[PDB]
């Protein structure tokens, strides 16, 4: 199974530390986010 | 454009407070999920010891 799961551990590891060696990254993400929600709302195709 | 557009101190807090809500929802969720990440190295741990 070892060779079976190589994409299976390739996922499992490089997720878990993509996410995390971006976790502030991905604060960062999660502020971009929030803002182009809470701001963004009444804007045009251009500008949004 | 010629279209009126405003801004309130409101909204900055209501920003605050979706930034904390869905921080901790998809901190708690995908870190679960990371959590799993930890679960599949727990797995090739125990397969390989």
């Amino acid at each position: 199974l070892i060779t079976s799961l190589s994409g299976e551990k390739d996922r499992w590891g490089k997720g878990a530390q993509d996410i995390s060696d971006q976790k502030r990254k991905l604060v960062g993400n999660v502020s971009l986010s929030t803002a182009f929600i809470s701001y963004c709302g009444p804007f045009n195709a251009e500008y949004r | 454009m010629r279209r009126q557009v405003y801004v309130t101190p409101k909204s900055f807090l209501s920003y605050l407070n979706s930034y904390k809500t869905l921080y901790i929802e998809k901190y708690d969720e995908l870190d679960q999920q990371e959590e799993s990440f930890k679960i599949g190295l727990n797995k090739i741990q125990e397969a390989t010891i």
